[PDB]
């Protein structure tokens, strides 16, 4: 026989749902696979390129599996209201989810037409901190290519260099690079995560209930596979293509510095930015010693200055060290992506002429590198 | 708009 | 000279421009905001084919004039400046400049002669109620408005004074809602059929924290229908042009059975039940009687559903049926839903006659909100 | 889906 049968916390439930149906976006002919095993719910989502699996503790009254609809099942168990949920694969009339007061049927499709994880020869594996690759992922996720044209600049080159574990990205007009130190010396391996992957993986690993705690990544030749916290693997393609050397990327020298506030820059530029228009997204930064003037113009719209004084005082602080003046321009997009990365007092940023990108640094954050080429103004 | 200097695409 | 130079609070200035974009929207960057400074206000003017909006916001009046610019990019500059005050100072070749401590944005600027004025009203019926009895009225009654556009005399709320009665009616074959209110003096009948965006816009003005807990004066003409919202805002509408059904006549007359239900309860289970359908049946079915109610539903290729609701004298888990008789009986559960969230209410009263006979809704604390929903065959 | 008892429409 064995036909599954458990009561389940519903709140738990609800929260490994909202994972499961994040994973399938591209969802009416999604479906959830559910295993009853060994003291444990396993839910199982996958798609063409993600496979989700969640474990979460429940009273397994008796073992076994079914698919139904993920949409349909994550739907009805939003709306009980009941601190636990029974769950029964009755066969022929459904999986039955029963409250204190409501019985649902769901059609089920046999688990024979569902597939299960790869299975994987790990070359290499290695374990950090869900806080370190949160950053790392945080820091690099906004400067994917959405090019599709360009396949391999679509997700983050997760790597190896030495002892360092480093996420970078580009698309040509930005580049983000994180990084953290690993504890074991590792072979050098370098893979292309997709975007979605990224983005889910991301999501797992700030839940709450994993935030404070680890995740081990394990590496194979085509294949990638993420454990967050013992309980949650994530098992993901890689990206087909080579990511550039993005060594030249990184300006070697710079003719001047400028020192300034994070949030003031950040809300100054937003703020300026409003007046452009689709077909030239441009702030101009004209920098002095004495102040900053960030300048737009939006056509058939308008125009619009904003000007920051120089200042040592935290709140506002600006400060440019030099006698020449600098005239050049950003997408301030690219700028406000760099700027809301990192949660930092101040921000520096190194030029040299106005067709030069600028290499951005948050002064506490040393394991975090972006280059913004500019745009003609 | 110039680009890095992917090789290619700039 | 006489060119616009004016400083107005942040704040009060953005609430304007929310309420000036929003009015002119029609299935954005076309529309412009005629600002007019004079006597210690702006007056904020927006308008297209339909209504014509004028909000008036006490400024410190520096210079007498006036100007338009692009509604949706001054809307877009302000909403972004910090300042708790700001600068507006119409600069002619420069512009309209929009002035913050540190910051400023020149705007691109239209004849004002080409803006239109507002028209005025010859009113048949004029009044004055809250605004909380207004919004009440409006909220009752703007879901069950039809949105099928062949049917032109139901795409609005049909306002009107029936002997010393301000009601709203709406209907869209499917469900009617009545909301009215009593006012104070004598005066003449009349009806009107505000469209569905006035009516959605008003709404939004009478609920903003500087006018909900204020009055709204009414004035109602064949032609047009004109709402000054707390002395400083004033909406004119054009109508529908068509006649509103005799809708007294959908409301049943006797009834065979009647449940009580607390509201929150049956909502809250018909809106769980209803998860299991699908588009081309979107129904749910009750099956009554006085010990117990079964809400069930079917989806085709999904499942099937249904909660058990006990009959119960508290308050909390209210059910009572006073029928001997069994009765199934099915409803659209959206239609259902809207009823019942559109009034905070304990309990609410459900009275029936055929399975095929429209239902009618009443809550016993609020007896001037009337609903009537058709069956669906379940 | 049964009409309320408009006339003409149902």
């Amino acid at each position: 026989h064995h036909m599954l049968k458990l009561i389940v916390e519903t709140k738990t439930l609800v929260q490994s749902l909202g994972f499961a149906s994040s994973v399938v976006e591209k969802p009416e002919y999604a479906n959830i696979k559910l295993s009853a095993k060994d003291g444990n719910l396993e839910l199982s989502s996958t798609n063409m390129d993600l496979y989700l699996s969640q474990k979460i503790a429940v009273q397994v009254v008796s073992e076994g599996e079914c698919t139904v609809s993920t949409k349909t099942l994550n739907d009805i168990v939003r709306k009980l209201p009941d601190s636990e949920l029974t769950l029964t694969d009755l066969g022929t009339t459904g999986l039955e989810i029963k409250g204190k007061n409501c019985k649902f049927n769901l059609f089920t499709l046999p688990v024979s037409s569902f597939p299960a994880m790869d299975s994987i020869n790990p070359e290499a594996s290695f374990k950090i901190s869900c806080t370190d690759f949160a950053k790392i992922i945080e820091s690099t996720k906004f400067s994917i290519s959405l090019d599709e044209t360009r396949y391999n600049l679509n997700g983050v080159y997760l790597h190896i260099k030495d002892k360092e574990f480093c996420s970078a990205s580009t698309d040509g007009h930005r580049l983000s690079i994180s990084w953290v130190t690993l504890e074991k010396q590792i072979k050098n391996f370098g893979v292309i995560l997709p975007q979605k992957s990224a983005e889910e993986i991301l999501k797992i690993v700030k839940d709450p209930k994993n935030i404070n705690e680890d995740i081990e990544i394990l590496l194979s030749s085509n294949k990638i596979k993420f454990i967050c916290n013992e309980n949650t693997s994530m098992l993901s393609k890689l990206i087909d293509g080579t990511f550039p050397d993005y060594s030249t990327f990184i300006p070697e020298s710079s003719s001047s510095k400028l020192v300034i506030n994070r949030k003031m820059f950040a809300d100054s530029i937003e703020r300026i930015a409003i007046i452009t228009v689709e077909k030239f997204r441009a702030v101009k930064l004209s920098l002095s010693r004495e102040t900053l003037e960030i300048s737009a113009v939006g056509e058939a719209r308008g125009n619009a200055k904003e000007v920051i004084n120089s200042s040592q005082d935290k709140e506002s602080f600006y400060e440019y060290n030099s006698d020449e003046s600098l005239a050049i321009g950003f997408n301030p997009q690219y700028l406000e992506d760099v700027l809301k990365a990192v949660k930092s007092d101040v921000v520096e940023l190194y030029f040299s002429d106005v067709s030069a990108p600028v290499l951005i640094k948050f002064p506490e954050n040393p394991k975090d590198i972006f280059v913004v080429m500019p745009v003609k103004v | 708009v110039p680009t890095l200097p992917l090789v290619p695409x700039g």
